[PDB]
């Protein structure tokens, strides 16, 4: 799974089966990292109009 | 892929199914790759 974003701590109580999370666009918004099983929230990097 | 979803619920109804809502969590995702068309459940006898 490829993508760009800022990985931050999260307070979303994922259930054991649950691995990732999806937004309306179906792009991944949270993910469970292998090896350490922690849940990292994925927030798209800041952008806007110059 | 043979998916087993399971849920355990504490109930107190005597005869029929209880009326309510309980979502079944996925338990086992099993990589078998075989054809399944017929099943049979297993019971346990009591001997005295
Ligand atoms: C699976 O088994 C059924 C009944 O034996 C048969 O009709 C069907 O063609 C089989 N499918 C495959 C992919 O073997």
């Amino acid at each position: 799974l490829t993508g760009t974003g800022v990985l931050t701590e999260s307070n979303k109580k994922f259930l054991p089966f649950q691995q990732f999370g999806r937004d309306i666009a179906d792009t991944t918004d949270a993910v469970r990292d292998p090896q350490t099983l922690e849940i990292l929230d994925i927030t798209p990097c800041s952008f806007g109009g110059v | 892929y043979f998916k087993i979803y399971s849920k355990h619920t504490p109930i107190n109804l005597v005869r029929d199914l209880p009326q309510g809502f309980s979502a079944l969590e996925p338990l086992v995702d099993l990589p078998i790759g075989i054809n399944i068309t017929r099943f049979q459940t297993l019971l346990a006898l009591h001997r005295s």
